[PDB]
């Protein structure tokens, strides 16, 4: 009952700081002027820019 | 030779922006009127 798995864990922090981690995606292209929804850099919101 | 404190050690809490916020906080941060 002691196999070995050498310990592993996560990080994460709760937007206490500027914003820099996340593994890329498509990573679109911006608009403005026209209420559409964003997941800006993963943070989420409907309105306008 | 102590100096007691005016009106030192201000600092914004943390990274965000508030703006135009009557905001309040709390954590290890300075007591006022002491003598450094
Ligand atoms: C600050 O506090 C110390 C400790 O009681 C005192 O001796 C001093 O007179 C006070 N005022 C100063 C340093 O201006």
């Amino acid at each position: 009952g002691y196999q070995p798995y050498r310990v592993v864990v996560l990080s994460f922090e709760l937007l206490h700081a500027p914003a820099t981690v996340c593994g890329p995606k498509k990573s679109t292209n911006l608009v403005k002027n026209k209420c559409v929804n964003f997941n800006f850099n993963g943070l989420t919101g409907t309105g306008v820019l | 030779a102590y100096t007691n404190s005016f009106t030192r050690g201000v600092y914004y809490p943390d990274k965000v922006f508030r703006s135009s916020v009557l905001h309040s906080t709390q954590d290890l941060f300075l007591p006022f009127f002491s003598n450094v």
